[PDB]
């Protein structure tokens, strides 16, 4: 994977 | 994506478009869609001349260059033209990194090109602001 | 904060000569502590020529435009040269963004002057991607 999802 | 100076040119006027409508014709609906209550929210334009009030793009590093994030936050704790004005400079930086991530590939000669066309119009901090 | 295009233009090149140097001279330490490991980080560029990666700004709606989030994220899933060139236009974008927020109060024929300053040095992109 490139992304994550956004840090919380 | 766009590549070209006119593809580009093309995408930031179609932006551009949409968000002069939400802070102009639109302002009473962009406006009340910025519930400072809410969680963070962004103001996007798109290259259909769509303008949307939203969350943030889910997954990171997002593809394109992202708006500023929660200006619904400020939105009751300062007056309203002062608010417009915050939304309206961030929304030009905003173009102009989209416009130039799109065009990173551009050799110097062709940016300045790009920048000419797009300074030709006048940015949406002059248009809410009524500069002279 | 930079007002005139001169004071804007001073202001662009010292954050461009802090991320030029995170993506060539100082690469190894860079890439290093764009751990995929942590939460979500960017590359930052100071006036005083300092690079920095760190978390997004707390303070939301941040002063200045916030760089690219989330780096860390892309750099284990790219050839290094290709998530350098990620980081460059970002980083390029930002720079941009920022001279302009700055810039905001300039009129037409100020702005203009001001990015012939700024398309005067090469880009971070330019750099990175042999150009």
């Amino acid at each position: 994977t490139t992304q994550r999802k956004r840090s919380a | 994506s766009p590549r070209t100076v006119e593809e580009i040119f093309k995408d930031y006027s179609a932006r551009r478009a949409a968000l002069l409508r939400a802070l102009t014709k639109d302002v009473d609906d962009f406006y009340s869609q910025c519930d400072p209550e809410k969680e963070n929210l962004c103001l996007y334009g798109h290259p259909n001349e769509s303008w949307e009030v939203n969350l943030p793009a889910e997954e990171v590093p997002p593809e394109l260059p992202e708006p500023a994030l929660g200006i619904n936050f400020a939105r009751d704790g300062m007056q309203r033209k002062d608010w417009l004005s915050l939304v309206a400079v961030h929304s030009d930086c905003w173009l102009l990194s989209v416009s130039f991530y799109f065009g990173a590939r551009l050799n110097r000669n062709e940016r300045k090109r790009l920048f000419s066309l797009i300074n030709d119009l006048p940015t949406l901090f002059d248009v809410v602001t009524g500069r002279k």
